[PDB]
């Protein structure tokens, strides 16, 4: 997961 | 927005979207290129090909589970991009690049014909 | 094999399929979570979740346009979820993680229950 | 594209  | 991102969902939704159509699950037209016959998922082939969007937007077309493509279109040249559709794999070889920049011409697939035209120019 | 590969092609896939979600393009079920609808296409729920896989794999339930959830299931963990499955990007909330993961958990979508667990553990 |  990361920040898009 | 706030959002968080998964970076292989898209990867993942294709992979399972390519092992329902090796299993003919949910497969909703056939598309006949000469005598071949080729099940699909109507919403991957839209998704992919200006082509197929084209088609199953029209309100006549959208319903039926039998296209037949123009004659011209090799059956091979067609296989490589419905693997491609599923896969995001172009297997691309001396032998088969005419075939398959000129289908993907045809199904308006604009990131393959820019590969095949990049890989003639070369050569 | 000797393919070459399009690094944006699933991310794209996907975006095309959100575009013919969100104008109703040959979605073929609707799910029912209290009094709320959400139209979707069969595949991409499959893709997503192991009891949509389940269920549309199943030779009778295969053939339902109507799948009525638990009613335990809150409408908005269902639809942050369902636009997860079409965007890759997951709304998760102080205020709706809770509702989320447990939506997830029935849903199976395993992916997410983690980052809800996380999310929770460092709270 | 890219060599996967
Ligand atoms: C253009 N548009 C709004 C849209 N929405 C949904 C879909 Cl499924 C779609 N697909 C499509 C259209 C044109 C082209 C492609 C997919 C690939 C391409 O080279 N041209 N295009
Ligand atoms: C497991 N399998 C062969 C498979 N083939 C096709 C599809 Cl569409 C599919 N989808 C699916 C199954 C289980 C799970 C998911 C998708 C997501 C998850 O967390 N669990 N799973
Ligand atoms: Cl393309
Ligand atoms: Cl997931």
């Amino acid at each position: 997961w990361v920040i898009p | 927005d706030s959002c968080i991102q998964f970076t292989r969902h898209a990867s993942d939704v294709l992979l399972n979207l390519n092992r329902l159509r090796s299993r003919d699950i949910l497969t909703d037209v056939v598309i006949v290129v000469s005598r071949e016959q080729f099940r699909a998922h109507k919403t991957v082939l839209m998704a992919c090909s200006g082509l197929f969007y084209s088609i199953f937007t029209d309100q006549l077309k959208c319903n039926l589970s039998v296209i037949n493509l123009d004659p011209e279109i090799n059956p091979e040249g067609f296989c490589i991009l419905l693997d491609f559709m599923y896969t995001s794999r172009l297997n691309l070889r001396e032998g088969n690049i005419m075939a398959v920049m000129a289908t993907a011409m045809y199904l308006q697939m604009e990131h393959v014909v820019d590969t095949c035209r990049k890989f003639i120019k070369a050569s």
